[PDB]
């Protein structure tokens, strides 16, 4: 259940420097005050990320998704290949009290929005769901710079996340914050494209502050530093400079 | 030992290394997370009513731990014919999905549910492939299904034009035509009904008595396997060289208490050259510490076989706490070089005769 609209929203897909964001713990090992070199999929330093203010974007290897959000306007994500009834698809939402993850192969429509009523009761993202397998529920994920890394390897979907109190106006901060493993999921899909879910007030849709940043991962070698407590404090990209 | 290693019947004054020494592991321990998320076998084997064979009820089992031992050892099963694998080893290997097919049949027809079998039920209502891997359970259910007036709720496709491929459910209600006389969905010259009911009664003889049947089929598709049997864990000991299997990470050593502090998501630690040094037990979530149990060479101090015949023994770099006939022997002394038995310490000082190490050496006087 969804309808089209005349006010065809479009986003100012500007570009921004990546700086040194998008670092996550690669495994579960503990190391104290040591420098460790690892080869894996990362977000290269000082690259260009695409800034938006809803397209279907390629997944490629993995994605890095950031939002300088206030009041948590964004809701969820949808992953898959064809996003129809024919092929298996993945959905993730977070309404108000818990994250809901489904691997249900339902089909969507042109406009995948949630909508709220002003005691909220509104959900018409998709229409029909015939076959499906997996389900999962957990605690909610979400001024607030939220960073997420989505990866999918070897039939396993991995999600890393981090939250930061941001004070700068619009650009990404020039700081360092490693991303911690949030969750792992044992599902075999061939995700290649995805989208983004939006929440708008309905009573008059008001969805204009859709400001976020998207970037892509590539394989490379990094050098990480672990302090005494075993947390990552600094990293060095390797194929960036002769000095590196 | 010195004579054998040196390959001579006479040995001169000196110190020689003969062999090694190492503490042997005492016993083995295994640790694993708490057993939880048991597969809901209860709602199948204890369902109020079952489905008929021609519409056999299929359920999917995934993302849980399944314990077949409680079913296997259970003596309430009149028939447990389990073909795909050995049931005893069933708790070990595991798959990515399970299918439970439940229904009710007659006593004699039970033998038809097997690979390479034919018959009414084996061909017209539910078919098993010749290569079927799985495990079939059947038990008498006279006290439930049988009714004094005769239960007729269970039906089976008595008549059908064509046979059934493995795992092929068909609920078609076509009026079967025996001959060439057409029927517009009605009975007549050669037109009958494919489905016929059972007449279960309490006084029906055995074999004509209702038996409830569940077939478990194992699916091993390339997706990650989520259904596996429970892992048995044991108690944990400390301060003893043992071999351990912490959540699949195996190795030998002695386990002590550690004051390290992991972040809430690490599991184990290593320092340099990737050697594990600390583990977090899945059940208590407290950081332990691993240390290799002691080892080192042994050496024999002799004054020359021509002079005397008694010797002393040095265990190199071994604390004089776990030495073990030469377990006590003579006065035992502890040095930076190791532990020394068969010799006695003095507070004099002479020129070095047989260098032992760390600034001390021995001579014959005893
Ligand atoms: C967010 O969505 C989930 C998924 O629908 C809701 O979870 C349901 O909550 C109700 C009542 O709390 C339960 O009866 C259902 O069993 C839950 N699951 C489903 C699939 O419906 C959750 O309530 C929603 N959050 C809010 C604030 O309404
Ligand atoms: C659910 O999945 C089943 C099995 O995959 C579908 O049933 C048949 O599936 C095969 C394999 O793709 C198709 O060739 C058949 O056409 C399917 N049968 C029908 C009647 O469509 C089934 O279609 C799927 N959807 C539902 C609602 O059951
Ligand atoms: C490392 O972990 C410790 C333990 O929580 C953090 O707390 C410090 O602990 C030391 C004692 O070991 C105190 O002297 C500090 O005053 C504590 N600091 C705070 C802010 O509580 C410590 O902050 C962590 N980080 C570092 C770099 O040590
Ligand atoms: C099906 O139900 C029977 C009887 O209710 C179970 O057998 C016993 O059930 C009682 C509870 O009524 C337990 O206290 C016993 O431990 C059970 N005996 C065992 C486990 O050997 C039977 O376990 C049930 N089957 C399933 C799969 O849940
Ligand atoms: C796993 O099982 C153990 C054993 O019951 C749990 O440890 C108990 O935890 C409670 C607190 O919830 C304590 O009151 C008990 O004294 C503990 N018992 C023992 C033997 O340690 C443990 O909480 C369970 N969960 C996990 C994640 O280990
Ligand atoms: C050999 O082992 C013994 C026993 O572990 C050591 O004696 C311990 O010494 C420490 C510190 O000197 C004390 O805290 C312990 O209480 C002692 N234990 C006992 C049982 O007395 C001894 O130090 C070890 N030898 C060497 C050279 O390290
Ligand atoms: C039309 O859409 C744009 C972009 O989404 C938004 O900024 C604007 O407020 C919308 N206007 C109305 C009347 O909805
Ligand atoms: C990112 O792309 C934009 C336009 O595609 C370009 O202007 C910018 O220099 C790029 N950033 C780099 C290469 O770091
Ligand atoms: C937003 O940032 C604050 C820190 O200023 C933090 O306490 C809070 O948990 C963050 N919110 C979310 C949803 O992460
Ligand atoms: C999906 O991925 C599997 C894994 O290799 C592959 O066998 C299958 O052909 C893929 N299906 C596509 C790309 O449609
Ligand atoms: C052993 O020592 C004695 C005393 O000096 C000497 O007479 C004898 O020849 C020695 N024998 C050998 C085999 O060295
Ligand atoms: C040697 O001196 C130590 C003190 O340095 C003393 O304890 C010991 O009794 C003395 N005698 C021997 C045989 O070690």
């Amino acid at each position: 259940q969804c309808v089209n609209f005349t006010n065809r929203t479009q986003l100012p897909s500007a570009y921004t420097n990546s700086f040194t964001r998008g670092v996550y713990y690669p495994d579960k090992v503990f190391r104290s005050s040591v420098l460790h070199s690892t080869q894996d999929l990362f977000l290269p330093f000082f690259s260009n990320v695409t800034w938006f203010h809803n397209p279907v974007l390629p997944f490629n290897d993995g994605v890095y998704f950031a939002s300088t959000e206030k009041s948590n306007i964004i809701r969820g994500w949808i992953f898959g290949t064809t996003l129809d009834s024919k092929t298996q698809s993945l959905l993730i939402v977070n309404n108000a009290t818990n994250v809901v993850i489904k691997v249900c192969e339902f089909q969507f429509c042109n406009y995948p929005f949630l909508g709220v009523y002003y005691m909220e009761s509104e959900f018409r993202v998709y229409s029909s769901a015939n076959n499906c397998t997996f389900e999962y529920v957990s605690q909610p994920f979400l001024k607030n710079l939220s960073e997420f890394v989505f990866k999918n390897i070897d039939g396993y979907f991995k999600i890393y996340s981090k939250h930061t109190p941001i004070n700068l106006v619009r650009d990404l901060p020039q700081g360092f914050s490693a991303l911690e493993p949030l969750v792992d999921l044992p599902i075999g899909i061939n995700i290649t494209r995805f989208q983004t879910l939006l929440a708008l007030h309905r009573s008059g849709w008001t969805a204009g502050a859709a400001a976020y940043y998207v970037g892509y991962l590539q394989p490379r070698t990094f050098l990480l530093k672990y302090n005494e407590n075993g947390t990552i404090t600094d990293a060095v990209d390797c194929a960036l400079d002769p000095l590196s | 030992e010195t004579k054998c290693t040196l390959k001579s019947f006479t040995v001169e004054k000196g110190i020689y290394q003969t062999s090694n020494f190492r503490v042997q592991p005492t016993e083995s321990i295994v640790r694993f997370p708490n057993i939880t998320n048991l597969c809901p076998f209860g709602e199948v084997f204890n369902a109020t009513r079952f489905a008929s064979v021609y519409a056999w009820n299929r359920k999917r089992i995934s993302n849980c731990v399944a314990d077949y031992s409680v079913l296997y050892n259970s003596a309430s099963f009149s028939t447990f014919k389990c073909y795909g694998v050995s049931p005893t080893k069933l708790n070990d290997l595991c798959f990515t999905n399970v299918y439970a097919d439940s229904f009710v049949i007659r006593g004699d027809e039970v033998r038809q549910i097997a690979p390479g079998q034919t018959g009414t039920i084996a061909d017209y209502n539910y078919k098993l492939p010749d290569d079927f891997t799985g495990c079939v359970i059947a038990w008498n259910s006279n006290n439930l299904d049988s009714k004094v007036g005769g239960n007729y709720n269970y039906l089976y496709r008595l008549f059908r034009k064509s046979n059934l491929k493995p795992f092929e459910r068909d609920i078609s209600t076509e009026i079967y035509q025996a001959g060439s006389t057409p029927c517009n969905g009605v009975k007549g010259f050669n037109c009958y009904f494919p489905l016929q009911s059972y007449g279960f009664q309490p006084t029906y003889g055995v074999g004509y008595q209702p038996y409830r049947v569940v077939v478990l089929s194992f699916e091993l598709l390339h997706a990650p396997a989520t259904v596996c049997g429970p892992k048995k864990s044991t108690n944990l000991v400390k301060n003893k060289c043992v071999n351990f299997n912490f959540n699949g990470l195996t190795g030998t050593g002695v386990l002590t208490e550690s004051n390290k502090k992991f972040l809430p998501f690490q599991q184990f630690g290593r320092d340099i050259a990737d050697t594990t040094d600390a583990v977090r037990d899945p059940q208590t979530l407290e950081i332990l510490d691993i240390t290799p149990c002691s080892f080192g060479g042994v050496s024999v101090i002799t004054p020359g076989t021509n002079t005397s015949n008694q010797v002393a023994v040095l265990y190199q770099g071994v604390n004089c706490t776990e030495v073990p006939v030469y377990s006590t022997g003579s006065n035992v002394f502890q040095t930076r070089a190791g532990c020394l038995i068969g010799a006695e310490y003095v507070n004099n000082s002479y020129e070095c005769d047989i260098p032992i190490g760390a600034g001390i050496c021995a001579s014959y006087q005893s």
